[PDB]
């Protein structure tokens, strides 16, 4: 179960992530990128500003 | 308020910015992509792992990420956040994180944690992200799963608003569409 948990966290947690923030009305796209892929667009946005 | 820059209206930042409408995006884009890669966490958790949680999604923004309200800006005044967090927090351990109920006690008790740690409000931006998730997570972990897709803005507040005046019905009600499995 502990496995199957983790794996239940990773398919919902954007998913999630959106509609809590549409909770606070304010609508974003879903990131459908995976951790390694955020981690990623994260160090380009931080140059970006 | 020591949060903002000494000149302005805005709150000091780790990319420096200072006009209100850039900061706003940036923080939304970047908070979107930390959610994308926290981790479920301990079964175990207290006040400790909910900061843990502000700090990952936050700490591109603000170098106070992951620490508690020091201003006061109904909500618990900043001073004693610590004390009755941690309180509110042994007592979840206590029932044991809200594993092994039926449905409707779950759902029941769930309310009841949600109200107590959003008055509570132990952060000074991102109470409510930081709050949601740590309850995704404990859900998950006691059987159940979190769904905030149906819910309307308003109805939200509104029963966010009673339950800190001690009628939990209409949280309840969300609640018992927001739980599944």
């Amino acid at each position: 179960t502990d496995k199957q948990k983790s794996r239940l966290w990773e398919l919902q947690r954007n998913r999630n992530f959106q509609a809590s923030r549409r909770l606070g009305g304010v609508e974003m796209p879903l990131v459908t990128l995976t951790a390694a892929e955020a981690l990623a667009r994260l160090e380009e946005l931080r140059s970006h500003y | 308020d020591p949060y903002l820059y000494p000149g302005l209206d805005i709150m000091r930042n780790r990319l420096n910015i200072h006009q209100q409408q850039r900061l706003e995006q940036a923080a939304y884009e970047m908070t979107a992509l930390r959610a994308a890669t926290i981790e479920l966490g301990p079964l175990v958790r207290g006040l400790p792992h909910l900061r843990t949680i502000h700090r990952q999604l936050y700490q591109d923004i603000f170098d106070w990420a992951g620490q508690l309200r020091e201003v006061d800006i109904p909500f618990c005044h900043f001073a004693y956040i610590e004390k009755e967090g941690n309180a509110l927090m042994q007592d979840l351990e206590e029932e044991g994180y809200l594993v092994g109920l039926e449905k409707a006690k779950f759902v029941e008790r769930l309310a009841h944690y949600y109200c107590e740690i959003n008055v509570l409000h132990p952060f000074r931006v991102g109470s409510g992200l930081a709050q949601r998730i740590f309850f995704e997570q404990l859900a998950i972990h006691a059987g159940y799963q979190l769904s905030w897709q149906g819910i309307e803005k308003e109805a939200w507040n509104q029963a966010n608003q009673s339950g800190a005046m001690g009628d939990l019905t209409a949280l309840q009600m969300i609640f018992s569409k927001v739980v599944s499995e």
